[PDB]
């Protein structure tokens, strides 16, 4: 028997024996993630048991899709998949898929609250943008970047966890339900950078109504060319709000909050004013953000269908052995 | 340019 079972909450992880001392570090939709020691690599890893991958076609095609993308979108700033396996030894039996990934040291939640120099601030942002660029290259728009989704190591390396609650980092066009593009994820980057500087969630609130208010309170009402673009119902709420001018970037992010230092401060603020843009058509792109003076200092080119359940099991199993 | 190699997560 190559496998053993460990009970984790109301879940059992049946894992290869090389994975030892399993302990929970995550609990969220998709499910329990356990940290573990990998005896063969002499390294800590994270093990995720996919949730009910053969519950239905929808779950199956999404499992298969998750597998293929993790197996071939590799990059220094996306958490790498180290192994995948099943404890079941036939298709008849096949139920569970286990993903083994890199384990870093922490979330951004920690780091956001600590005060960081421009070097670290902007190097972290550079890595974020690079990881996001590779995702998009692979055709993956994240839509839910946030600090708990982004992980860091003690040598200032940064990776993005995966690809889709805290709704504070989600872009206005999601909030408003208007459809979205790649630079949906630039807003989130703006929110995380803003919070790194101010040390407080930029746009809190109970719900999306409260959310929007904080956005307009601080950034000002978007213009009519944004509103026209809204579905009529959402356009009628959004046009009845107070017509705020916005607090302006120098006052949302004064020199005071920062640690060249004045024209590193003002570069940071300029980058923030180009990401924290309500209108996606007027918001900076990943390529442009990477090209910004604040981030560009680190630039290194080297870094920048219908099937039955049975039929899906066949395809997924092929991927597990790969 | 020399990128940082430390981050005090501790
Ligand atoms: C819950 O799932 C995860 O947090 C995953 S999944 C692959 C890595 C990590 N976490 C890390 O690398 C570092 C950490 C973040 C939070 C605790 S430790």
């Amino acid at each position: 028997n190559q496998f053993y079972s460990v009970e984790v909450g109301d879940s059992t992880f049946t894992v290869l024996k090389r994975y030892q001392n399993l302990k929970p570090i995550g609990s969220g939709a998709q499910g329990i993630v356990c940290a573990a020691y990998d005896a063969v690599l002499d390294r800590n890893v994270a093990i995720k048991k996919l949730s009910r991958p053969f519950q239905n076609q929808t779950h199956a095609k999404r499992a298969y899709r998750e597998l293929v993308l993790m197996k071939c979108v590799n990059h220094k700033n996306i958490i790498s998949l180290l192994n995948v396996f099943t404890p079941q030894k036939t298709l008849e039996e096949f139920q569970d898929v286990y993903l083994v990934m890199e384990l870093m040291d922490a979330n951004l939640c920690q780091v956001i609250q600590m005060e960081l120099d421009h070097e670290r601030m902007s190097y972290l942002l550079y890595q974020m943008l690079c990881g996001i660029k590779h995702l998009h290259s692979a055709g993956i728009i994240h839509r839910d970047l946030k600090p708990s989704n982004i992980v860091v190591k003690s040598d200032c390396t940064l990776k993005i966890l995966d690809f889709g609650v805290t709704r504070y980092y989600r872009a206005p066009e999601v909030i408003l339900g208007m459809g979205y593009k790649e630079n949906v994820d630039i807003w989130s980057v703006g929110c995380i950078m803003g919070e790194m500087v101010r040390h407080k969630i930029l746009f809190p609130g109970r719900d999306y109504i409260d959310q929007w208010n904080k956005v307009i309170e601080q950034l000002g009402t978007p213009c009519p060319e944004f509103m026209k673009k809204l579905q009529p119902t959402v356009r009628n709420y959004v046009e009845n709000r107070p017509k705020y001018a916005g607090l302006t970037f120098p006052k949302l992010f004064p020199d005071s909050l920062f640690p060249h230092n004045k024209l590193k401060a003002s570069q940071a603020r300029d980058l923030l004013s180009k990401m924290l843009v309500i209108d996606p058509a007027k918001r900076i792109s990943v390529d442009d953000a990477l090209q910004h003076p604040y981030i560009n200092v680190w630039y290194d080119p080297a870094e920048v269908r219908e099937h039955t359940i049975e039929e899906w099991k066949e395809l997924i199993y092929k991927e597990v052995m790969n | 340019p020399k990128r940082p190699t430390t981050l005090n997560l501790f």
